């Protein structure tokens, strides 16, 4: 009854992994043993409560690092799978040698809970596009369930490399080698930047030090707001269908932007009471999204806001008409009404208004070209390639996936500039 | 007379037997409200039993720990 596996990869993969399932837990009242106090968690002896997700790296640090934060004991044993070496920023070390006898198993683990469910709603992916081992091992596993399940849809909660503050020296090799074949066998690549992370956590609100555990945290708090709709009953309800349906118009436009809402401090929480025209206003501006890529320079083929606790639905409405029509520029003609809604009943904690916003715009493409522009600054000398060149990967692989990314990237641009 | 004297004993007994099988069907309805408390119950039971029962069999398993000879 529309349940949902939850596959991990890559150290970054299981962090937010890790965090969302904590923070789910926090929802959902249970406490880091499992006990109370059927979509995501699955029964167990003793009414414990058990994650229906698996974990994979090729590094056992991470498994020490789930174990050792808190809610690490909701797992089971049975998922966690584990290689020795590590690809350390090797894409090619997640994909044909190496990972490939990890995936296999995998797989087993995948069918080990699939056939669990009876109603699989679909997949969700949360891994890294830089990092050999989340996103080579991602992507080899989404081509292999792709082929086994194309009748559910295929969620991927990737984090692209950070654009300009750059932390490893290979990012754009595996970034594009990991796109070319994403793009064909996912549904939903929301993408997220800590270029982005940072803006927000600095700039609204405030804060002294911010860790690793805080943007996962604020990931967290989006990726569960967007299924909420679904987890809970509400006036108007949506699922990870109709938000499919209702966003992406074409088979490969389905690239998205995440923002979630509200985010203040506490000087500036002691004003500014929450009333939802005031939401709208916080979740419509440029640099209130996981996208580093200010949403103006483009225009937004779609975008849904899924919105929980208790409103007024007639308001909602009047605000989304209100800012769809008055910046028409920004909006897109060709298609009407271009903006959706949905409302769920429970907020989160303590939060008496909460907003999820998702939105397939071509102010996207900006991202996907500056890195192709990094890859291609990198590839006319050949640097860093003989790395990738020894494991059987050739040289004809990074043109192909060069020029599919470019197919892309123009797919975007013409039909941003087609009219009526 | 005769005529409504026999008229009133038509609808006496057919008011009378009406309120009877009526009655007849009220009580079924009240055994069967009966019947579902022993599924209400049950159920209960068995279900507070495979609780007791499954958290001792955790126990006994977790009290395992290190012999240390
Ligand atoms: N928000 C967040 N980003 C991370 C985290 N770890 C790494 N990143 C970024 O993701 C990239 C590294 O990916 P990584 O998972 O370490 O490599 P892998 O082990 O091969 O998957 C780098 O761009 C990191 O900056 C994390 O824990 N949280």
């Amino acid at each position: 009854m529309r349940e949902i596996v939850h596959i991990q990869g890559g150290q970054c993969g299981n962090q937010i992994g890790a965090k969302f399932w904590e923070v789910i837990s926090d929802e959902h009242g249970i406490d880091p043993t499992g006990t109370y106090h059927n979509v995501y968690y699955n029964e167990a002896t003793g009414g414990r409560y058990v994650p229906r997700a698996i974990l994979m790296d090729l590094e056992p640090g991470t498994m020490d690092s789930v174990r050792a934060g808190p809610f690490g004991q909701l797992f089971r044993p049975d998922n966690f799978v584990f290689g020795q070496t590590g690809a350390g920023n090797n894409w090619a070390k997640g994909h044909y040698t190496e990972g490939a006898e990890l995936i296999d198993s995998v797989l087993d683990v995948v069918r080990k809970e699939a056939e669990g469910c009876d109603c699989l709603q679909g997949f969700q992916i949360t891994h890294s596009l830089g990092g050999g081992t989340g996103s080579g091992m991602g992507t080899l596993l989404i081509s292999k369930v792709r082929e086994e399940y194309p009748d559910r849809i295929m969620e991927t909660f990737s984090v692209v490399p950070s654009p300009k503050v750059s932390d490893t020296v290979v990012e754009p090799y595996n970034a594009t080698l990991s796109v070319h074949q994403l793009v064909e066998n996912a549904d939903e690549c929301m993408v997220i930047d800590n270029e982005a992370l940072y803006d927000i956590c600095f700039r609204t609100l405030k804060l002294t030090t911010p860790t690793y555990g805080d943007l996962n945290h604020l990931v967290s708090a989006a990726m569960s707001g967007v299924t909420c709709c679904l987890r809970f009953p509400g006036q108007l309800n949506s699922d990870l269908r109709k938000l499919a349906v209702n966003l992406i118009p074409f088979p490969r436009l389905h690239f998205f932007m995440i923002g979630f809402a509200p985010l203040t401090s506490r000087g500036s929480q002691q004003y500014r009471a929450l009333t939802v025209p005031e939401l709208t206003q916080q979740m419509f501006d440029a640099k209130n999204m996981m996208c580093a890529a200010d949403p103006r320079h483009g225009r937004y083929l779609t975008a849904s806001a899924l919105f929980r606790g208790r409103m007024s639905t007639k308001e909602v409405d009047e605000q989304m008409l209100n800012v769809q029509n008055k910046n028409s520029s920004y909006f897109v003609e060709w298609i009407p009404n271009n903006i959706k809604s949905s409302i769920c009943d429970i907020p989160p904690k303590g939060l008496k208004m909460a907003v999820t916003f998702v939105g397939n715009s071509t102010a996207i493409q900006e991202m996907f070209k500056r890195v192709a522009e990094q890859f291609t600054a990198m590839f006319r000398r050949k640097a860093f390639l003989h790395w990738y060149t020894g494991e059987g990967m050739d040289e004809m692989e990074f043109t192909e996936a060069e020029s599919n990314m470019n197919d892309l990237v123009s797919e975007y641009q013409q039909y941003q500039d087609a009219t009526a | 007379t005769q005529t409504l004297e026999l008229n009133r004993m038509r609808g006496m007994l057919e008011d009378d037997f009406n309120r009877k099988k009526a009655s007849i069907r009220q009580a079924v309805k009240e055994e069967n409200q009966q019947l579902d408390k022993q599924k209400r119950d049950l159920e209960k039971q068995s279900n507070n039993e495979k609780l007791n029962y499954e958290r001792t069999e955790i126990d006994m398993v977790k009290t395992r720990g290190q012999k240390r000879p």
